[PDB]
């Protein structure tokens, strides 16, 4: 080669995404006294979300 | 999660019947009707007790 060139070139990446948090009582039982009563004698898939 | 507020009174909403339902002029009636030809009628504005 006899001459050059200067290029300027772009490049993007995701480095995060959003946080978000469940509450496992309202989703399913929604201020309901009859549920979340039944929803005692299931097990501990709450606190392992 | 939420613990802190229980529900205290209790309110009931019904609209203003007052004649009682005809249970006695459908449930001694003189004459029944025949099986094959069986009687079929509408009850409205009533407080079925
Ligand atoms: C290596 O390549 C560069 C281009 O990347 C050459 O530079 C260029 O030189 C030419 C001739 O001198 C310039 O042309 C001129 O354009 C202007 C109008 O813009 C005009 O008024 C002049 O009379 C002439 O025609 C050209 O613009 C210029 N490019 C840049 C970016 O500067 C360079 O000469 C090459 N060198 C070798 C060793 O070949
Ligand atoms: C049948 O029901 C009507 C409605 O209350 C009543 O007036 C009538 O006395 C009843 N007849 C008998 C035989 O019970």
């Amino acid at each position: 080669p006899t001459n050059f060139t200067i290029s300027v070139t772009t490049e993007i990446l995701p480095v995060s995404m959003t946080k978000t948090s469940v509450d496992c009582t309202m989703y399913i039982c929604g201020d309901s006294t009859e549920c979340s009563n039944l929803l005692l004698q299931y097990g501990s898939f709450c606190t392992q979300l | 999660s939420n613990f802190r507020v229980q529900p205290t009174d209790s309110i009931v909403r019904f609209p203003n019947i007052t004649n009682l339902c005809p249970f006695g002029e459908v449930f001694n009636a003189t004459t029944f009707a025949s099986v094959y030809a069986w009687n079929r009628k509408r009850i409205s504005n009533c407080v079925a007790d």
